């Protein structure tokens, strides 16, 4: 059976497990940290995922546009942190008006 | 040729940034920034570029060139 | 090339909402990218403490070095669920 | 006057488009990669990812800038303020 | 007065010694330490390291805080100085 | 504890910057700063150490810790 | 580490200043630290152009791409110079 | 003979070599690799040792300590650059007071 679905997840482990060897990172990779890594990025993949979806809803839309990826991206405090040196292609800015003006 | 950028297209660029005023010397003073961040960028571009041996600059390449940058861009593959 | 998955992930989140393949693209560069990173300190971690091989131990302080505060919380948890359940899933 | 300007700025706030047209950009960039290597062909997404982090570069720099204008106590930005900004971003000509 | 700022200036960019007596910066790396992992003990060297990059980054702070104090017509420095720089120099508490 | 920190060493560090008046906010503005550093390179420091199971934080902690955070240090190793 | 070479090319330079072992801490950990750097760019050379070797050539394009201006264009020829002379020094 | 005066260099091509296969930087690096970096490594030594030599005399003494090496490495523009973000423990700071004072 499946390696991505022993461990539960839709992310590739097996794929995931080629890269780790492939790219030359380690001598050997064990078993468990493709699974482990595929899972980070399954999780880091929902929660953005998520949030795009329901600025998605919120404006008009059904389709996530990168808009929506961006405008949820800088919205979460955290999230913002992670991918801060980061462009979204197409994902324009943040609506904002310093106070003074 | 870096006459072409033009004043709205900056003015909008501005407007984007949340910039109320614009003093008109900023116009030119925003060619001389843009001209060396694409030198930069495109330097190291076609660095990579003459690594492959191909004469032609792909999306990957300016990607690269913008990771070495600090510049991470998505959208362009990965 | 993560389109698949992330489309399986969208669905799992958003049985409806449906996704553009320019943001199909960022959501790709997205998923690279942190591979990289993690992979990159999972690495950097194993040749300090002179080992020679990638553990999922080295994948969980990756993450909790380069993610944020309580994203990272999670991020360990669902890997150390999923990690448990292939081990024991034999 | 102050009411078109933030009209501006809610407009283009709200916009996600390229804001330069895309021929005059794309003739810099070839007027630039002649110098590094004559030979030079750019492929239109090569030329288009270098746009969408030139003017995402530039909003950035922009914002940064406004900061510093308003420090004093500005509305108005100037040379001297991108100058500021760019320096305590490490950058460098 | 001027003339004793700037002369403190001169002798004080002239040295190359820690500013912050050794103790007291110790002693708040250890009352840190503590949240983290209640059982740790830092080498003399370890600590050591956090001060010479410590000092070196307040320095470098101080000096960008300086630029920015300098940027209205001042010559103090105020913390929404220190806040401006940090504020484009990417930083966040 | 921080308050260990000092108007002079402080008023030192900030002419060592080039500063020549400092407003007397300032003292209890750069604590803050220099407290967040501090946590934020110490965090990564012990989490560094709490990998090699080692209890004591060895010197080459500190500098993972700082390159992390981007602030390369020469003088401790490499 | 590298304390031995690097006083072997300080009297090269200098032949009379000497150096200290603080200053010496500093120097090696100069050169971990851009030998860390050359290798990272090199080795990421290979993985972009599906190589699983790193030859000179990706030393000399990480060279390229790490080090300033006419500081670039010297260590490219003290490299070429160097390794032909090896190469042909049998 | 040795492969460092084959090369006719000071810096260890074996060592250098031992790091990058160790390193897990590549698969298998070639031969020239290491002399080449061993060599680039020897010159960026010699360049930032000359100028701080320099400077050591300059002042008045002997003996290079970090302060030498920091004045050294932050007046040359270019050297400046390469270690930007590095931080010369005990280097001090390069004497500077912003003319408007």
């Amino acid at each position: 059976k499946s390696r991505s679905s022993r461990a539960g997840l839709q992310f590739p482990v097996g794929r995931v497990h080629r890269l780790l060897r492939k790219g030359n990172y380690a001598e050997r990779v064990g078993a468990g940290a493709p699974v482990y890594l595929a899972a980070v990025l399954e999780y880091l993949t929902a929660e953005i995922l998520e949030l795009a979806g329901n600025a998605a809803r919120d404006n008009k839309k059904t389709r996530i546009i990168p808009r929506h990826l961006q405008l949820a991206i800088r919205n979460d405090e955290e999230l913002n942190k992670l991918l801060g040196k980061v462009t979204i292609a197409q994902g324009g800015v943040l609506p904002n008006i310093q106070a003074v003006l | 040729n870096i006459q072409g950028i033009t004043k709205p297209a900056i003015r909008r660029l501005a407007r984007r940034g949340g910039v109320k005023r614009i003093s008109g010397l900023i116009y030119e003073e925003t060619r001389g920034v843009l001209k060396v961040f694409l030198e930069n960028v495109i330097r190291d571009a076609v660095t990579y570029t003459e690594h492959a041996k191909r004469k032609t600059v792909t999306a990957m390449d300016v990607v690269y060139a913008l990771k070495r940058q600090e510049r991470t861009l998505y959208g362009f593959g990965g | 090339s993560y389109s698949i998955y992330v489309y399986k992930v969208l669905k799992q989140v958003h049985p409806d909402t449906g996704i553009s393949s320019k943001a199909m693209g960022i959501m790709n560069s997205f998923v690279n990218d942190i591979f990289e990173r993690i992979a990159g300190e999972a690495s950097r971690l194993a040749h300090y403490n002179k080992r020679s091989t990638i553990t999922s131990r080295e994948i969980q302080t990756a993450v909790r070095l380069l993610l944020p505060g309580e994203l990272a919380k999670h991020a360990v948890s669902e890997g150390t669920k999923a990690v448990t359940k292939y081990t024991s899933s034999k | 006057p102050g009411t078109v300007a933030l009209r501006e700025i809610r407009r283009y706030q709200k916009s996600t488009e390229l804001l330069i047209r895309k021929l005059p950009f794309q003739r810099l960039v070839r007027e630039i990669a002649q110098d590094f290597k004559t030979d030079l062909r750019f492929q239109s997404s090569a030329v288009m990812a270098l746009q969408e982090a030139s003017e995402a570069y530039l909003v950035g720099l922009f914002e940064d800038t406004n900061l510093c204008a308003i420090h004093a106590k500005r509305v108005t930005i100037m040379p001297k303020d991108i100058q500021l900004a760019r320096r305590i971003r490490g950058e460098r000509a």
